[PDB]
RNA sequence: CAUCCGGGUGUUGUCUCCAUAGAAACAGGUAAAGCUGUAUUUUUU
């Protein structure tokens, strides 16, 4: 077994490309690299990039995305 | 308090029905008490793949229907 | 309030008094109440013996209760040269397994077959201790509500373990011509290092009871 | 403890019915549940909110996204309640 | 429990729940945004962990509108309790 | 149809839970736990079952005043006159109970009360077969006796989930008067022992496997149950599991809401002791010893339970029991524990494979059930049957197969790999267990065990019933094996009927006995001497009573008790000489370890052999053993590999089988031999059938010759012997042992925290003959002996058979060398082999025994 | 190494912008203080209506649950 | 089969001690007794 927390930690260690989907919002996505970790799914994510979904790119700085509105992680 | 008993679904391909009439696929790798899924990454429902391994949040899950019996 | 009234028909006690009474009795009615003591000395056993015309060295004997008719007359079954006499096959057995070792059991009751006993009964000050066992190998729902052992409980347990009268803390009353005490000594299988006359008397008593 | 949860648990094994927040009714043998109504079912049909049905083997469901769970009439008689 | 309460109070005094407390103390008219499009211009009275509020001299502002239409309506209420989940942003106009 | 059913329902106890609901539940599997309560003699499993029954029902009929009070125990599942009077549970009379859990998930439980007394392991075996969980029970005091260990071992064969119930806390509290710490220690020790006995799993109060109890005083609990009742007020719901976990083991609790640090400070009394055992002790002491008012107050405060006005005026023991009942509520804790134990259905498949070979099931197309036991619940013969898959409705016509007809069937199927159903059965009625009634029901269902009334005619002892609808279905089907009735019969008795005008009646009764008691090899012999192999004395006696009172009602003669001896050799064979009316064979004594293994794919076989007895490759190749006796049959000459005459073996070994069944010395079976073929001089002119026939006698003859050569012996069986004496009476026991011929004391095991020297032993079954009674009398009602045969341990009957001088006395016992022969001669006489009151033994053929072995 | 809460703490007395749930509207203001539950307090709060400064509210307090993300 | 020697259970009546109203609650107050109770993913922030 590999828990979610463990996975998150691994991702953090790596600093690999991460693509986050937002909760109750299909059209927008985020793409960056995991810097932080918390007791909840909340994590701080430098080098982030907003993405409108293919139903390209947009400008975006460094961000911490809150735990409640996450859907996907991958790294 | 109780852990979700998904030991029967371990290392099986599962159609994760998630929020907003969306879908995810992939083989099940791990889980915890919140229902946060750890799975090997697959396509989003023609069809197209993103990521190598994926970690889905608990609240987003509407269902996770077993593809493999 | 420890009785019905001056009629003296029902009685009903508390513990300490009862315990005291039991203690007082102890010399007189020390009937050994480990049920197993009476294996082959229960009434049932005696009855069986009677209907089998069979003894126990301690137990009573009778007129045989059916026509003593032999004449089995040596068949291929029950020959000398067929069956094998490794075991002596005493009477003790024949009653302790009436349906097997005795053939043709007419009117023979099924007897008991009980478990062993493990107890401490001592006349010392201290209580609740491992006296003569073997030793082992290696918030709170109540704290400080009680300290576990009282003062009465030393004897309470003993009382609980006891013979008929005492184990009950209440009861009915009995004509004093009732309440045979010698009963309980003559039932108790006693016969080792008593003189023969005593043994005979005991046997007689048993017979009287049993019939 | 949650008496409806208890009821659900008891029902386990029965051909239960199950509608979500999305409005998609399932009907089938209940496999397992938890304190939070995290259901599983076997040999289960799945009705789409619009109309069309779809058969499926082993569904897992999350109680937060479950609206109401229909149990057969047998469990009315006994024996969780009193 | 008391200790916990005290701690909470301290936190409020220090962190993001300080401003609201201050406002309450002062009792000034303040505007509150909501989920369902309701600008609540009101006087603060009560306050707790969950950002629920007892409000006085309350003036809600919305737009009753089935399109195409543009209407701005607002009503006065004497005393009004409020739940925290509805609230997005509270602001003190000096 | 309906009226009759209604009537049946009426003649029964009305239950606290609804029977209809239970029935409904039984439709759905996973909601039916089949449990066999099983333990040592007088564990109090029957008592426990009674408690459960009481809990279930509103009011029970024969439940008198005294029993209610709690003086006499009530065994609701004693039933039968035999049992009521005897004190032993003596058959398998269980019951079916809807029980709630800690967290009330209702679940229907097929409970089965196995007997404890060793001589009824038959029943225990049956229970095991039936049951997928097995409630082992243990007496705290007598501890984990060898018997318990054996049961555990044999349950891990079956295989089954092992919930433990440590019953008789009361005895360590009250009788042994242990300090609470001491009691705790004892419990720990017991647990450790249990674990040791077990191979794979671990058992402890945590993880709901142990269930602490005392049925006399009438209370069972698990830690979890206790927590639920009396540690939910004080703690939040998040830290309850943790608390429970903490509770067991070398763990202490010094003041702190809610910590609880392992070790330690100032005062002793661990967590377990603190939060459980100590409380129990307190309850006991206050219940007996304290003034009542204070106790009542305490019970109002600490436990939230109210003594009624009548209950205050109870006598101590009854009162104590009542108090306990009030405390620890109607026993759901036990149920919960059971549930926790049963995986479920990971094990189930394995268990079914074990019973009836591996493969795969077929649900809808065909139903199959294991006819387990025939019994007499409501006078008439019922059959307790576990429907494994499918659903068996009333009046359905059903296939049947006695597990004698099982192996053969399998073989036939294999060979196969016109329709032919050999017997049938119209299912006249079906119902549930039990205790003192059959609750009649239309549908049997996959999972539940049920008494069926039509099933009997065709089968005896055990069986497989089914209802296929195709050839494919038939092919799919597997057949249950006969139950490994663990102990295996030894103890012989020969019946005659006193007035042989009624031999027929006896025969009829005998059949019933065979059916009803399934550990009863009843051989009908050639000379009208009907024979009964019981497990042992008590069992036999019980059976006799059943026969002589109920199932026959005749004056029935009964031989002094014998045993079956069996034929084996000490030295190897020295001359394979053939016979003609042409094969020669000769046999070697097998290695002890190998024999033991046997008692408990060619390449694989070879490997196994190598592992066991250091046998070579050639040896491995040659072998082809049979019967489960055991003998081993080796094809070990030179020419056989080139020859196709020695090829085609299936026919050849029939003779060998026969030989094994009925030996030379006694026509009493062969054991513990490795046979070796040395020459098979087959002529040119075949006529194949004729040749086969010839071989069938000839092989047997050859075997006999080999045995003769090998310095053969009759083997006695030995009873392994439990004796639970009070310590200082061990010398008496020793003396007793010395007094008889064969006997041995292997190990005096001191039981933990008792005066009871569990002094295991060996005794030859022959010289037993009421040994138990002797032991008990000598040891003034102390040390309940138990004799048994689980091991299947045989031994030499001391000395040399085939010696005409031998002995002196007829009526008396004979000396040991002499005895070697005497038994044999008597056995022969019994058989009808010798001719005369004076006679001898010798084996043809030929040439005057090779000129008396060349002088 | 850099967790979220410490980052947040660091970002006190500095510019921040916050996005919302339904009827999404960006903010822009200097951060006064924060807590464990992520309720915010800003000074000079400008209202970016999808990247359009509609109005300047000034001294404001944002409730945590509607918040989407934090940015410089 | 019967004979005594004892026994309960209620049906009653009679003799010696313990009692003791002729009716209270609504509407809620006072006093006591009997049970039920701290927002960050699955319920109510
Ligand atoms: N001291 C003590 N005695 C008990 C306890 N449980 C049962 N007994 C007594 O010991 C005997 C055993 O109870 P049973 O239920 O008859 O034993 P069993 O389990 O039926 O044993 P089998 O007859 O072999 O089935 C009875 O006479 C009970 O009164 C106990 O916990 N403590």
């Amino acid at each position: 077994m590999v828990p979610p927390i463990n996975c998150i930690f691994n991702f953090l260690q790596q600093q690999t490309p991460v693509t986050i989907w937002l909760f109750e919002q299909i059209g927008i996505r985020i793409k960056g690299k995991i810097v932080g970790f918390d007791e909840f799914m909340n994590v701080v994510i430098d080098e982030a990039v907003e993405i409108p979904v293919n139903s390209k790119g947009t400008p975006l700085g460094k961000i911490l995305l809150k735990g409640d509105n996450i859907t996907l992680i991958t790294s | 308090v109780s852990t979700p008993e998904l030991k029967k679904y371990m290392d099986k391909k599962i159609l994760l029905n998630i929020n907003g009439s969306r879908k995810v696929a992939g083989i099940l790798r791990g889980y915890d008490i919140f229902l946060n899924v750890v799975l090997d990454d697959a396509m989003e429902i023609n069809n197209h793949q993103l990521g190598l391994q994926t970690v889905i949040r608990g609240n987003s899950i509407i269902s996770l229907e077993a593809l493999d019996a | 309030k420890k009785v019905n009234g001056t009629s003296y028909k029902k009685w009903s006690f508390d513990l300490p008094e009862m315990s005291n009474l039991y203690r007082l009795s102890t010399p007189l009615r020390d009937e050994v109440t480990d049920k197993n003591y009476y294996y082959l000395f229960d009434k049932k056993s005696f009855f069986n013996g009677k209907a089998l015309n069979n003894a126990i060295p301690g137990g009573p004997k009778f007129e045989p209760l059916y026509p003593r008719e032999e004449e089995e007359d040596y068949n291929e079954f029950n020959s000398i040269d067929r069956v094998i006499f490794r075991v002596p096959i005493r009477s003790e057995y024949k009653v302790a397994f009436p349906h097997l070792y005795n053939s043709r059991p007419r009117s023979v009751r099924i007897p008991w077959y009980n478990n062993p006993v493990s107890c401490i009964i001592q006349n010392d000050e201290e209580y609740d201790t491992p006296a003569l066992f073997f030793d082992p190998s290696l918030a709170p729902l109540l704290a400080e509500e009680e300290e576990l052992i009282l003062p009465n409980t030393k004897d309470a347990m003993s009382l609980y373990h006891s013979p008929f009268p005492f184990n009950r803390t209440k009861g009915k009353m009995v004509r004093a011509q009732d309440v045979a005490l010698a009963k309980k000594w003559f039932l108790q299988h006693p016969d080792e290092e008593y003189p023969v006359k005593v043994k005979v008397s005991y046997q007689k008593l048993l017979k009287n009871y049993v019939l | 403890n949650g008496i409806p949860v208890k009821l659900l648990n008891e029902a386990q094994g029965h051909i239960v019915s199950l509608e979500l927040t999305t409005g998609a009714t399932y009907r089938g043998k209940l496999v397992e549940s938890e304190d939070s109504m995290n259901v599983q079912l076997r040999d289960v049909i799945a009705t789409e909110p619009q109309g069309a049905v779809t058969h499926m083997d082993q569904i897992f469901v999350r109680g937060s996204q479950i609206k109401f769970i229909v149990v057969p009439d047998l469990l009315k008689n006994a024996p969780l309640f009193k | 429990r008391a200790e916990l309460e005290e701690l909470e109070e301290f936190e409020f005094k220090h962190g993001p729940m300080s401003l609201i407390n201050d406002a309450m103390v002062t009792r000034t008219p303040v505007i509150i945004s909501l989920r369902n499009n309701h600008k609540i211009i009101a006087r603060v009275k009560a306050f707790d962990r969950h950002c629920n509020m007892v409000l006085e001299n309350v003036k809600e502002l919305w737009t009753e509108k089935k399109g195409k239409n543009v209407i701005n309506r607002e009503r006065f209420i004497s005393k009004l309790f409020l739940r925290g989940d509805s609230v997005i942003v509270v602001l003190k106009t000096p | 149809e309906h009226t009759i059913f209604t009537q049946l329902k009426k003649n029964i106890p009305k239950t606290r839970y609804n029977r209809d609901y239970m029935l409904s539940m039984a439709n759905i599997p996973e909601r039916i736990i089949n449990v066999g309560v099983i333990g040592p003699l007088h564990s109090g499993k029957t008592s426990l079952m009674d408690l459960l029954v009481i809990d279930s029902h509103k009011r029970i009929p024969d439940m008198s005043k005294n029993v209610e009070l709690g003086w006499k125990p009530l065994r609701y599942l004693d039933n039968l006159k035999q049992e009521i009077d005897r004190g032993l549970s003596i058959k398998l009379n269980g019951s079916t109970l809807l029980c709630t859990d800690l967290e009330s998930k209702s679940r229907m439980i097929n409970f089965l009360d196995a007997p404890g007394h060793v001589n009824f392991m038959d029943e225990t075996a049956v229970a095991l077969a039936a049951s997928d969980l097995v409630l082992i029970v243990i007496d705290v005091v007598e501890g984990v006796t060898f018997v318990v260990e054996q049961l555990i071992k044999q349950s891990i064969k079956n295989n089954v989930a092992m919930c433990f119930v440590i019953n008789k806390l009361d005895r360590l509290i009250l009788d042994l008067k242990l300090p609470p710490m001491d009691a705790y220690l004892k419990l720990n020790h017991i647990i450790a022992n249990i674990n040791s006995f077990t191979k794979g799993n671990v058992f402890s109060p945590i993880d709901n496997n142990i269930i602490f109890a005392s049925t006399k005083l009438g209370f069972t609990f698990t830690i979890k149950e206790f927590v639920s009742y009396y540690y939910a007020h004080s703690i939040p719901s998040s830290k309850i599991d943790d608390f429970t976990t903490r509770l067991w083991g070398s763990v202490y609790y010094h003041k702190g809401n809610f910590r609880t640090k392992p070790f330690e400070n100032v005062e002793k009394y661990p967590t377990f002791v603190e939060f459980i055992l100590i409380p129990l002790y307190k309850i006991f002491s206050y219940a007996l010893s304290m003034e009542k008012d204070k106790l009542k107050n305490l019970l109002r405060s600490n436990f939230r339970v109210n003594l009624s006005q009548e209950a205050l005026q109870y006598d101590p023991q009854p009162f104590l029991k009542h108090v306990l009942q009030l405390i620890f509520r109607q026993q759901t804790g036990l149920v919960d524990a059971i549930t926790r134990c049963y995986q479920p259905f990971e094990l189930f498949d394995n268990k079914t494979a074990h019973l009836s070979i591996p493969g795969k099931s077929t649900p809808e197309g065909t139903l199959w059930a294991h006819v387990l036991k025939t019994v007499d619940y409501g006078g008439a013969e019922w059959s307790l049957v576990r429907i494994y898959s499918g659903l068996l409705k009333r009046g359905d016509t059903v296939r049947i197969l006695d597990t004698s007809q099982s192996e053969s069937r399998q073989k036939r199927q294999l060979h196969d790999i016109s329709k032919t159903e050999t017997p049938s059965c119209e299912v006249e009625e079906i119902g549930l267990l039990g205790g003192r009634y059959v609750y009649p029901v239309h549908e049997a269902h996959k999972g539940q065990i049920v008494l069926i009334k039509g099933i009997s005619s065709a089968y005896i002892k055990s069986a497989t019933l089914y209802s296929v609808k195709s050839k494919e279905d038939m092919k799919q089907l597997k057949f249950f094996k006969p139950l490994d009735y663990i102990t295996e019969a030894v103890f012989k008795i020969v019946l005659q009927p006193l007035l042989p005008r009624e031999l027929p009646k006896l025969l009829d009764a005998l059949n019933k006995i065979s059916k009803y008691y399934p550990g009863v090899i009843i051989k009908v012999e050639e000379s009208g001497e009907h024979v009964i192999l019981g497990n042992g004395e008590l069992y036999m006696d019980c059976l006799l009573y059943d026969l002589r009172a109920s199932y026959a009602k005749i004056e029935i003669k009964i031989s002094d008790p014998l045993t079956v001896f069996s034929e084996s050799c000490s030295n190897e064979s020295f001359a394979s000489i053939p016979v003609s009316n042409s094969i020669s064979v000769a046999a070697e004594p097998m290695d002890s370890k190998m024999i033991q293994d046997l008692s408990r794919p060619r390449k694989l076989s070879k490997i196994l052999r190598t592992e066991y007895g250091w046998d070579s490759l050639a040896s491995r190749n040659v072998w082809s053993f049979y019967n489960g006796n055991v003998l081993i049959n080796d094809t070990l000459p030179d020419e056989i590999s080139p020859e196709l005459l020695s090829k085609y073996k299936e026919q050849i070994i029939q003779g060998f089988y026969w030989a094994v069944k009925e030996g030379p010395l006694a026509e009493e079976p062969i054991y513990g031999v490795q046979y070796k073929l040395l020459s098979i001089s087959v002529p040119s002119d075949v006529n194949i059938d004729v040749m086969k026939s010839q071989i069938i006698p000839l092989m047997k003859k050859a075997c006999y010759v080999g045995l003769l050569t090998a310095i053969p012996i009759l083997l006695e069986p030995i009873y392994e012997v439990d004796i639970t004496v009070h310590a200082p009476l061990l010398p008496i026991v020793e003396e007793l042992m010395k007094k008889r011929r064969g006997s041995r004391i292997y190990k005096t095991i001191k039981v933990a925290g008792t005066p009871l020297l569990e002094v295991r032993g060996q005794v030859p079954v022959i010289e037993s003959a009421g040994f138990e009674t002797d032991l008990r009398l000598s040891t003034n009602g102390l040390g309940m002996c138990q004799l048994y045969f689980w091991h299947k341990i045989w031994r030499k009957v001391p000395g040399d058979v085939l010696d005409k001088d031998a002995f002196i006395p007829k009526l008396k016992p004979a000396p040991i060398n002499s005895l070697s022969r005497d038994f044999v001669m008597k056995t022969r006489r019994r058989k009808g082999i010798s001719t005369g009151g004076f006679m001898s033994n010798d084996g043809p053929t030929l040439e005057k025994y090779i000129s008396a072995e060349l002088y | 190494p850099v967790n979220p809460k410490p980052f947040l703490k660091g970002l006190v007395n500095h510019r921040v912008g916050v996005k919302l749930k339904f009827n999404s509207t960006e903010y822009r203001g200097t951060l006064v203080s924060t807590d464990n539950y992520f309720n915010l307090q800003l000074n000079e709060a400008e209202e970016f209506v999808a990247g359009v400064s509609h109005g300047t509210l000034g001294e404001i307090f944002i409730r945590c649950n509607n918040v989407l993300y934090i940015r410089e």
